[PDB]
RNA sequence: UGUCCUACGCCGGCAGGCGCGGGUAACCCGUUGAACCCCAUUCGUGAUGGGGAUCGGGGAUUGCAAUUAUUCCCC
């Protein structure tokens, strides 16, 4: 039915978020999104803040894409 | 003037161009005028013997 | 062998030079900066709100790419698509107060002077400057 | 970031619900009689960042953006920008928002039928 | 090397249907840089099988009316989606391609064929070079389906049916596409 | 020594002069890593990427391009760019350099030394 | 089982709306067999089918 | 090639090669 | 295409006003700085920042005359 993404962030899930996502194999804002019922802007600030601490490799980017992905 | 076609023949604009393109063309060769051209490039019924009839 | 502004990415000299009228703070920003859609096409306000001093530094790198231009060639450049309801889109120019106000800044930082074949053109301090930020941005882009 | 321990869901504004999960000059553009375009230049008018979320506003910030919007001629929004600047019945540059709007509107059908006039005789024929 | 893209190799690339072969030109002659070529590939018959195939698959993202002729949105969507993929699996895309097309091209299809009132379906082999075709055209029916309304990009959608494809799973569009037919193919003897 | 040639797609005409240099290749005034759409950006480097970077170290090319659309300008530029390095090793350098050039230009992209001759249909009445 | 065959020769549009072709298909197994068979597409000489149940020949007139 | 587009190539190569050949007041006084 | 097309300067935020020039024309608008497109920002599946209709107020322009909204601008 509808979705109720969530637009800031709770203690269980950024807590789940910080020792989930630094390995998916695939780290992009719709696919966190999707999996973590999370506001596409909210997962945007909350991919590069895990940029900023070196936990997260950027690959390409673009306007419309930006694909990140693990560091070892 | 004294070409055969022209003496047989049934008888703004002067600004337009046409290039030719071979190897590439080149505007700094001396002969490159040969490749730049000012203008557009491109009733008897016969008898049994084979002679022409004339009226 | 001194780089020039056409041997520099555009987009990251219009931020620094936005950055550096920004920061010598003597750009004459109106009051009405605030206020006003830079068309008629436009929906909202831009969210940059330094927008002046980015318009000022596009304003400027096109006059050093084209000179002589006046305020209603500025229209044409920032012109764009209106979406006239259900009907169809067409080109509509930018607002002439804003390339007027930021015509007239720059004039007034020194940077922009008139001549006498139409509008404004360079100063040499301007292609100096140009010149010397586009410097900058070569040494911070293409030495790293 | 994360959520503060003071984030307000709803709020109450003009007597309209707010949805404090939207941008501020969104949020205040679901009020009637404010559009984005008006929303955006009270907030700006405030000294309030547009990156920030409405639902974590403190009270201060909320009654100088309403003292902005019931009063914009005070803080420098220009007279141009207005709903109904120059008001038939006393002249003067206003901005009514909530039930301001829907009143004014109802007494200007109101004047429309009572001088039996083409377009109020037409539109409560409309109905 | 001429390398697609800046990085992506073509030497290791094989066909493992040998009725492909021909119809899909991925190799020494066929690699390019870019799927951007604008050459004349369909002023004669058959010409379009020479077409290099990630070129073909950018055409053919080119659909539904606004996307028409926005070829570099396409080329920038097929630059994403092979970083995907490679990102995902780890191996080439371009070998993940060349099998979702495998896998995904109609091998047995039906005829409606009807003389007054009957109306039926007589089965017919399909050509390899419409297996290219079907197989390309669900491939890129299946992304644009597949997102349409939702956060996941264009460039995703396609890269998650490209793989499924490869792997012949269930759940890609064009795969069950290819099921259904060959199921009414074979019931229609 | 110096030679001059052109290039075209629909309407977009590049017109590209070469001359002895240091390896300076420019459009408009600008570098090849500069022409506004990168995603073609491979089309422009192409005579670059084959030829290699040797080939292009005593060489300096000047294009001026006026007309068409951002894809047909790349064109017509990459056209100008073969055309005049074809000219150059067939004026000044050996005939047989020039051959095996102009051969890998043609198996790789046979539009690199010819025109197409597309353009845009009329309509009559 | 799935079988592999050459088309050897074309021998013409078939169908009511000419939408078929009736042509002459050898396996590369056994290069004796020699079967009729009618299909979908745009088909040239050398080009090879897939067959997926290889018995019956195909029949229009 | 066809006229228009040769005579837009002609102006851009006569351009061309007059900026590559570049690369006051006026004599009021006829005297020296 | 143009003796209504318009460059330029000033005022207004915008429709728009004032002045001063060019063009009976590959000479001036006009190196016709067009839109899609490209790059970067915000938005996150929500009849929502998609979609714009119908309405309330105000300003301007063309005309003898705009009411049954001529047209344009802003909210």
């Amino acid at each position: 039915d509808k979705l109720n993404n969530l637009v800031l962030f709770d203690k269980a899930t950024y807590d789940k978020l910080c020792k989930e996502v630094p390995n998916y194999k695939l780290i992009t804002p719709a696919v966190v999104s999707e999996r973590l019922k999370i506001r596409g802007s909210l997962a945007r600030a909350a991919l590069q803040e895990l940029l900023s601490k070196g936990l997260i490799k950027l690959v390409s980017k673009h306007r419309a894409q930006v694909i990140y992905t693990r560091n070892t | 003037g004294d070409s055969i076609e022209e003496i047989l023949a049934d008888s703004r604009q002067r600004s337009r161009a046409w290039l030719k393109e071979d190897e590439p063309l080149n505007f700094l060769d001396p002969k490159v005028a040969q490749r730049v051209l000012a203008t557009q490039p491109g009733g008897f019924k016969v008898s049994a013997d084979g002679r022409l009839i004339i009226r | 062998p001194g780089v020039t502004v056409k041997d520099v990415n555009q987009q990251e000299f219009v931020r620094a030079l936005a950055a550096f009228l920004k920061k010598s703070g003597k750009l004459k920003v109106p009051e009405w900066v605030d206020t006003v859609k830079l068309a008629k096409h436009k929906e909202l306000a831009p969210y940059d709100e330094n927008w002046f001093y980015t318009r000022a530094a596009s304003t400027a790198r096109h006059l050093y790419l084209r000179g002589g231009a006046g305020v209603g060639s500025m229209t044409k450049i920032y012109g764009g698509r209106q979406r006239n309801g259900v009907m169809p889109s067409h080109f509509s120019r930018g607002s002439k107060s804003v390339a007027r106000r930021v015509l007239q800044a720059l004039e007034g930082l020194k940077m922009v002077e008139k001549d006498q074949d139409g509008g404004r053109k360079l100063t040499p301090q301007g292609q100096r400057d140009l010149d010397r930020i586009a410097g900058q941005v070569a040494a911070a882009n293409k030495k790293h | 970031l994360v959520i503060p321990e003071k984030f307000q869901h709803i709020l109450r504004v003009l007597n309209t619900n707010i949805d404090g999960r939207r941008k501020i000059a969104f949020a205040i553009t679901a009020i009637k009689g404010v559009g984005r375009r008006y929303a955006h230049v009270v907030l700006r008018k405030a000294d309030i960042d547009l990156t920030k979320r409405a639902g974590e506003l403190t009270e201060d910030e909320v009654e100088r953006v309403i003292t902005i919007m019931q009063n914009p001629r005070q803080y420098k929004i220009p007279d141009w920008f207005l709903n109904r600047q120059k008001d038939v019945k006393d002249g003067k540059y206003s901005q009514v928002l909530a039930n301001g709007l829907d009143n004014k509107l109802r007494e200007d059908l109101e004047r429309l039928k009572k001088i039996r006039a083409h377009r109020g005789l037409r539109h409560f024929w409309g109905l | 090397d001429i390398k697609l893209f800046g990085k992506w190799s073509t030497d290791d690339v094989q066909i493992n249907d040998i009725s492909l072969q021909d119809y899909i030109a991925v190799k020494e002659k066929y690699a390019k840089y870019l799927p951007h070529s604008a050459g004349r590939y369909a002023a004669k018959r058959f010409r379009k099988a020479q077409c290099p195939i990630v070129e073909r698959l950018t055409n053919s993202m080119m659909m539904h009316g606004r996307n028409n002729g926005k070829k570099l949105m396409t080329v920038r969507i097929v630059k994403h989606a092979f970083e995907i993929i490679h990102l995902l699996t780890g191996e080439n895309p371009l070998q993940v391609l060349v099998n979702a097309i495998i896998n995904s091209g109609p091998r047995e299809d039906s005829t409606r064929i009807g003389r007054a009132g009957t109306v039926r379906r007589q089965a017919v082999d399909v050509s390899p070079l419409r297996r290219v075709n079907q197989a390309i055209w669900l491939l890129c029916t299946g992304a644009r389906e597949a997102a349409f309304r939702n956060i996941k990009t264009i460039a995703e959608c396609l890269a998650d049916e490209l793989i499924n494809a490869a792997k012949g799973s269930s759940n890609s569009y064009a795969i069950k596409k290819k099921d259904e037919l060959e199921r009414v193919a074979k019931s229609n003897r | 020594q110096s030679v001059q040639v052109f290039g075209r797609k629909k309407t977009a005409t590049a017109v590209a002069h070469c001359k002895r240099g240091n390896g300076l290749i420019k459009v408009n005034g600008r570098p090849l890593e500069m022409i506004e759409p990168r995603t073609l950006q491979y089309k422009l480097l192409e005579p670059v990427l084959l030829l290699g970077k040797e080939r292009f170290a005593g060489v300096d090319i000047r294009v001026r391009v006026k007309g068409g659309g951002h894809v047909a300008q790349i064109y017509a530029i990459r056209q100008s760019i073969s055309k005049a390095l074809v000219a150059y090793y067939q004026k000044y350098v050996d005939e047989a350099s020039k051959k095996e050039i102009k051969d890998i230009l043609i198996q790789y992209d046979r539009t690199l030394l010819v025109a197409d001759p597309r353009r845009c249909e009329s309509k009559k009445f | 089982p799935i079988k592999l065959a050459r088309v050897t020769k074309v021998l013409g549009r078939t169908g009511s709306q000419g939408q078929c072709t009736q042509v002459r298909v050898e396996f590369m197994d056994d290069t004796s067999r020699s079967i009729i068979r009618n299909v979908k597409g745009p088909v040239r000489e050398g080009d090879v089918l897939t067959l997926l149940e290889s018995e019956r020949e195909a029949r229009r007139l | 090639v066809g006229p228009r587009l040769s005579r837009r190539i002609l102006q851009q190569a006569r351009q061309q090669q007059e900026e590559l050949e570049a690369e006051r007041e006026r004599t009021t006084r006829l005297g020296p």
